[PDB]
């Protein structure tokens, strides 16, 4: 692996607190 | 007194595509728009025995 | 919830769930 997402899919998203804009990492 | 033109004549192409040849029993078509579900063209698969 | 994401891989990595899945 060199990079740790390589292989998978991307599914879901956790926002920080509340989901509003891209700030929270 | 004259020539004549006795006729006229062209080949005509048909085709019979990949999904009619027999050569596509051994292969799967995709979307290729879910080759952007992966990233950096990898597919994992944890295979157990 | 692991649905929704394909068009048709997820399809063609089978549906049994008990031999192949996401």
């Amino acid at each position: 692996r060199q990079s740790a997402a390589e292989g998978l899919f991307h599914s879901f998203d956790l926002l920080v607190g509340k989901d509003a804009r891209e700030a929270g990492i | 007194k004259f020539e004549v033109l006795l006729g006229v004549y062209t080949n005509a192409i048909q085709y019979v595509r990949f999904l009619e040849t027999a050569l596509a029993v051994s292969c799967v078509n995709t979307e290729f728009k879910d080759l952007s579900r992966m990233t950096d063209g990898k597919i994992q698969f944890r295979i157990s025995v």
